[PDB]
């Protein structure tokens, strides 16, 4: 869902567009996401804790299934309880702003399924080496 | 298929509320000058003027600028910085000493005051042996008669030695950009009728701040940042009457400040590389600091100001401005810096008002201070050194900061004081407008597919 | 928003000689990331619909000679003509496609003198 | 190897467990490694020093096979002259802590050996596409 | 194309050797390129230079295809009026230092690409996972 | 006959410490990471131009 | 360059009891990354090619006994004989092969006296 236009299509442009949508530029807040006698310890403090928000969130990803991937899909399946919601009201209705208040509450039972899933995924990979 | 599978996203947009540590900035014109002429000039990053900024559809955020930060990091980051260049100036430790004033060579008039005294001291030269006399012209306001003789001193004598502010550096404004860091991003406001409080729903991100001039002016906020189309008054809420109303009109008027007196700086040798810049002559005229405002335009902007305070007051309702009710100087007087000089004019002639719900211009008269004790710390004042010649300056009033009184007992009208405060009343002006927030990638969404192994 | 500002109204000269406009930006369109700039500087006769002359504030259309050339960066941009015909004197104008609200120039009407 | 167990399962908790066993529980030890008027320097330096040494260990794991999957394997066998012990008396007898100080001598030779597989590893992977 | 030879092969060695040899070694310059009362403050910037610069080149890898192969292959074809010359004339005449200056005016011409492609071959994929 | 020293209308005068010697020790100025030095062999190379060494 | 300075010129002594030998370099030849260290001692008769003793620094040839012992790391080496044969009362050499140009030691010629 990408077409021919000439704007700039900057950082955090299509954050009030639907997230169907934002979806297409991602690269856009991945970019500017890193780079940008007593005040260069407020600058450099401010500068180490830029690079160790990234780490951070890199490391999230790493222990998971994607490490580069920036679209990555797993096999933990989609709790009904969570949302309740269709897939067709999501992708062409709501904004990320939006959805991310609505599983606010059900976030961090959603990562330790994610690392249990990758952990159960890496000894079955090995498993599946050990016995060939 | 209805069995939804789950996919992380990186980069996605969406940002919390936070307090991060903005940094400061300059434009390349005032990166260009050196040597600490002015505050901190390679401390900060140049930037552009008018910073790149992008707009953001179909986004509505809710702004407070009364619990914003960064007004604070401002109020903060602006008194230390008034500090820092300080450390490299002179003490005035010799200077505390017996001044025998007479009064300035005048025609006095026994009704009135001069408001110069010539006094004569014994100042150390530079070598520890020999002494020299030595004379001076100061102000009534810092010296007084300590207890047939007449021997005065100076009013901080018994908290502080007053640092001299150096005549290198200068304290005119110039504009600071506030840049975010990686990872945070600034929010402007660009709707038209935003009092500041609730959802604003055009907003634009953007890099770094406008331009803000620090000005130091307690009454009538001077070269600020002029309303859209008309006058907007803006509070936490109206009803308490200890919250002060910041007034922010469309057409600037336009004030003239001057002193007449020309001057002469004289030098005094202290010590080694110790130089006490004092007052010499009165060349010419003995006159009085004043100020001008056009009347025709100020009662133009009253007009405006009670059209706009009869929209949350009631129609039926008479509003009246009256001068302060009492302080100190630089709270009840409105304060300012016309080129290194403080001056301390009064307000009296322009709060004068009634106004029912049915050429010429304003002088108003100036005090100078020359020592100053500003931001009222326990052991820091400040000596200003005297400029030569007359000394003229022009500026935009651009608001306004009142204060309504206790109005109790079938209060038919509501009067408005004027009074400055609190400096972060003159900083809510200018980042009303701006938000930080922490922009948060790896949202987490489903989708209808399994990863293949 | 963003203003863009030509900075003459008219300019009437003689033809065949050059001559040179200019567009000034109340903000730095310079795009950091692509490092490319954007300006379309556009061509509109009496009474026709426009056409564009300069994209990425440099470069000259398919259609156009070598005639014209888009220079400058950062916020100050500049329209230069090498040589002047008689198919050419009408409307200029500048704009910045690097945000919404697209703002265009005031319009430079060049006419013969 | 993994159950039903409602103890909190934290950092070097399996430090004296044996070696088949601490390795049923290594995202923690990988997930509590980074995060955590004079004084600001110390703590800033401090912080560097963390994020430095967690860019040199994800290098050294970039440029061998595995690059986010916190456990890989690689094409390099098993030197006996190395360890001469059984396979059954590692993951079932002795610790990481005990473990490190049998190999510690021949450490430095086996990182040159998984740079050298890697990179032929690389340029069969580039040759193989080139053929094609 | 690595033969036995016991020279030290060290940072830089190979700046002159042509770029089909200087690629034989590339880890060396991937290694030596991160770990290296007020000048604490001066050589903490520079720490933190260097652990930006590291992220930000790494940042730019993993947006593409690679994020850490070291030598990786796009999607993306060789516009031939880019450089205009044979593949026997880059790989067998000229170094790294000398096609820098080549191919630095169509530079970031490249990397929009590079990220177009990618971008494409992520919701290829998507759409391909999601078909099934 | 009375004098002073030179140094009495410019500036108090930081007396050397003499427990601080001021004798040349050798500096070497080091590279961070990501950043090189490069030094020219050449014998005839008079600081301008190309260096082939 | 690197310059390889041998300490002593000759070693006359008798045989059966043992000797040490040195060599100084002008740069460490410690690498960093390896942690393993560079110098080639070579052992050449009169009239002969020569042969390898040391590489690695510590590390003796194959076909080489147990009486010798390349030590020391950093910037200075030392070669250590535990006993003296008749076979060994030749040249002896140290090399780096650190970098190009490769250099050699000055040769230290151990005879009996
Ligand atoms: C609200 O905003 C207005 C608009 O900027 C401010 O008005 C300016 O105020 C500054 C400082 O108060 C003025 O700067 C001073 O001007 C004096 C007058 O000289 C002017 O004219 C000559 C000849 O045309 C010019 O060469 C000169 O640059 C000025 O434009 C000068 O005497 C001063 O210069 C002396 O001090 C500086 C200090 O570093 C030295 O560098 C100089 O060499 C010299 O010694 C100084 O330049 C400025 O002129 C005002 N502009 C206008 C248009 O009036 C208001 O001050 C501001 N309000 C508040 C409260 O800040
Ligand atoms: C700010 O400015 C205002 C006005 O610009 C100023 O208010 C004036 O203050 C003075 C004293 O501070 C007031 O008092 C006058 O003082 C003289 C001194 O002799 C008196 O003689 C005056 O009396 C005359 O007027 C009376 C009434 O008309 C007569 O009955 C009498 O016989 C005299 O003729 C007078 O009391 C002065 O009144 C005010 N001005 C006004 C308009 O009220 C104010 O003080 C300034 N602020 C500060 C902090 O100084
Ligand atoms: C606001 O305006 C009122 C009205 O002008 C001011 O009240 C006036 O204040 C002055 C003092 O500044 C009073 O002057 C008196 O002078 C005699 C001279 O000896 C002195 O002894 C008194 O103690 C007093 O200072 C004046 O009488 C008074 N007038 C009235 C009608 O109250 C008021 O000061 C203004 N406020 C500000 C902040 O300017
Ligand atoms: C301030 O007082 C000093 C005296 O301490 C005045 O200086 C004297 O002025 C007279 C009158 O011209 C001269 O004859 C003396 O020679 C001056 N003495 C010195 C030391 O300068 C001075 O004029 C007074 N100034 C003002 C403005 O009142
Ligand atoms: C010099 O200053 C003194 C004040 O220190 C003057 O003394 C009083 O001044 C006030 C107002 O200036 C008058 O109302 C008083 O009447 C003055 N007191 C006396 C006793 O007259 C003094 O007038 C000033 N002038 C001279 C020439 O001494
Ligand atoms: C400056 O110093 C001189 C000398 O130290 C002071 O003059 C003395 O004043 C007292 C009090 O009137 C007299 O008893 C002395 O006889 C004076 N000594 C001399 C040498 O004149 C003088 O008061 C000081 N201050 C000023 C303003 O001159
Ligand atoms: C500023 O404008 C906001 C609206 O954007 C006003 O807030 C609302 O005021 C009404 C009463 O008039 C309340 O019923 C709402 O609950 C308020 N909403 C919010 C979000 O606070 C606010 O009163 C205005 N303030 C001033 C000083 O005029
Ligand atoms: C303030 O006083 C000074 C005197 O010190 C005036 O400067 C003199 O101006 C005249 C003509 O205007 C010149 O001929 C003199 O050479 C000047 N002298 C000095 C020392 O500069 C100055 O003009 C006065 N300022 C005002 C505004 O009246
Ligand atoms: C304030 O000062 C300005 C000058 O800076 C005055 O503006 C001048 O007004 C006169 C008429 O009185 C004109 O002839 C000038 O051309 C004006 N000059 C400028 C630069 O505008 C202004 O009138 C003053 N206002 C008041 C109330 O005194
Ligand atoms: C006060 O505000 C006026 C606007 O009301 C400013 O006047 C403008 O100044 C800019 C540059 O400073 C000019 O480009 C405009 O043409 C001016 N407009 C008008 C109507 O004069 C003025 O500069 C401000 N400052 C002062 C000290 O007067
Ligand atoms: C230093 O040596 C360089 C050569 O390496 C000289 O530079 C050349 O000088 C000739 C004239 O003699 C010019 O034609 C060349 O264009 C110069 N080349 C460059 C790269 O500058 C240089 O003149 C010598 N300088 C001195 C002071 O002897
Ligand atoms: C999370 O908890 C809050 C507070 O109990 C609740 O209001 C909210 O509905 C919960 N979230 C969801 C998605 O139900
Ligand atoms: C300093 O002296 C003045 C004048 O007597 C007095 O008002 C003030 O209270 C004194 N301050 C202190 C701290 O003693
Ligand atoms: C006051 O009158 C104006 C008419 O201009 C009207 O718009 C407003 O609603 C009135 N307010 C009240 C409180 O009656
Ligand atoms: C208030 O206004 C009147 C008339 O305009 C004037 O005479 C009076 O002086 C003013 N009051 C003050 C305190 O200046
Ligand atoms: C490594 O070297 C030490 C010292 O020579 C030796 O004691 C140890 O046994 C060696 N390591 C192994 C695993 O043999
Ligand atoms: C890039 O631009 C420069 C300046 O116009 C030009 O000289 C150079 O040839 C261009 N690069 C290539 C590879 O053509
Ligand atoms: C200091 O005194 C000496 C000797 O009279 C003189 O040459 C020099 O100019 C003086 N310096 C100053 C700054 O007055």
């Amino acid at each position: 869902a990408v077409g021919i236009g000439a704007v700039f299509l900057g950082f955090l442009g299509a954050a009030g567009s639907t997230m169907g949508a934002a979806s297409m530029t991602l690269t856009v807040q991945a970019r500017n996401l890193l780079s940008g006698t007593v005040w260069g310890i407020k600058q450099l403090q401010a500068r180490v804790l830029a690079v160790e928000r990234y780490l951070r969130d890199q490391q999230l990803l790493g222990i998971w299934g994607c490490s580069g991937k920036l679209i990555c899909c797993t096999n933990v399946p989609w709790n009904s309880s969570w949302s309740n919601r269709n897939l067709s009201e999501i992708w062409d209705n709501m904004t990320w702003l939006q959805w991310d208040k609505e599983i606010s509450n059900y976030t961090q039972i959603i990562y330790g399924l994610l690392e249990e899933s990758q952990n159960q995924q890496e000894k079955n990979e090995q498993d599946l080496l050990a016995l060939d | 298929a209805e069995n939804l599978w789950v996919t992380v996203y990186y980069g996605v947009p969406v940002w919390k509320d936070a307090e991060t540590t903005l940094f400061c900035a300059s434009d390349a014109k005032a990166y260009e000058t050196e040597k600490h002429n002015v505050w901190a000039t390679h401390a900060c990053v140049p930037t552009d003027p008018n910073p790149q900024e992008i707009h953001l559809e179909n986004v509505t955020e809710e702004f407070n600028m009364w619990k914003n930060n960064m007004v604070e990091q401002m109020h903060t980051d602006i008194i230390s910085l008034w500090d820092q260049s300080l450390k490299p100036c002179v003490k005035l430790t010799p200077l505390c000493v017996t001044l025998q004033c007479t009064n300035v060579t005048n025609n006095i008039t026994d009704d009135m005051r001069g408001e110069l005294k010539n006094c004569s001291f014994n100042m150390t030269t530079e070598l520890r042996d020999k002494k020299q006399k030595v004379y001076s012209l100061f102000y009534r306001l810092d010296v007084v008669q300590i207890n047939s003789n007449k021997e005065y001193r100076l009013i901080n004598c018994n908290t502080s030695a007053c640092t001299q502010a150096c005549p290198k550096v200068s304290f005119e404004p110039i504009p600071i950009h506030y840049c975010a860091p990686a990872g945070f991003a600034i929010l402007k406001c660009k709707d038209k009728k935003f009092n500041g409080t609730g959802p604003c729903p055009s907003v634009s991100t953007v890099q770094c701040t406008h331009g803000i001039k620090p000005v130091v002016s307690t009454q009538l906020l001077l070269n600020g940042s002029l309303a859209e189309e008309e006058v907007m008054i803006r509070s936490e809420n109206i009803t308490n009457n200890a919250k002060n109303i910041l007034v922010q009109f469309n057409t600037p008027v336009q004030i003239n400040c001057t002193r007449p007196n020309n001057n002469t700086r004289k030098s005094i040798r202290i010590g080694p590389g110790q130089a006490f810049y004092a007052t010499g002559d009165i060349i010419g005229d003995i006159r009085q600091a004043h100020c001008n405002v056009s009347k025709a335009t100020w009662n133009e902007t009253l007009g405006k100001v009670v059209k706009q305070l009869r929209k949350h007051f009631g129609n039926n309702t008479i509003i009246r401005f009256a001068n302060s009710s009492g302080g100190d100087l630089e709270v009840t007087t409105h304060s300012f810096n016309c080129g290194g000089e403080f001056f301390y004019c009064n307000t009296s002639g322009l709060f004068n008002s009634t106004w029912i719900s049915n050429n010429d211009s304003i002088t108003l008269p100036c005090r100078i201070k020359q020592i100053i004790n500003m931001w009222q710390r326990i052991g820091q004042c400040m000596y200003a050194p005297p400029i030569q010649g007359v000394i003229r300056c022009v500026s935009n009033i651009t608001g306004l900061i009142l204060t309504r009184d206790g109005g109790s007992t079938n209060s038919t009208t509501e009067t408005f004081r004027p009074g400055g405060g609190d400096m972060r009343d003159n900083w809510r002006s200018e980042l009303y407008k701006y938000k930080v927030v922490k922009i948060e990638p790896l949202g987490v969404a489903p989708t209808r597919c399994k990863r293949r192994v | 928003d963003i203003v863009m500002t030509q900075s003459p109204d008219s300019l009437a000269v003689s033809l065949g000689e050059r001559v040179t406009l200019n567009c000034k930006s109340s903000q730095s369109l310079l795009a950091s990331s692509n490092n490319k700039n954007y300006l379309a500087w556009y061509y509109q006769k009496p009474g026709q619909a426009p056409k564009l002359l300069i994209y990425w504030a440099s470069t000259r259309e398919s259609g156009v000679p070598n005639r014209f050339s888009g220079s400058g960066s950062g916020s100050d941009f500049t329209l230069t003509i090498s040589g002047l015909q008689a198919e050419d004197v009408a409307v200029y104008y500048c704009q910045q496609y690097y945000t919404t609200p697209l703002t265009f120039g005031g319009g430079t009407k060049v006419e013969i003198k």
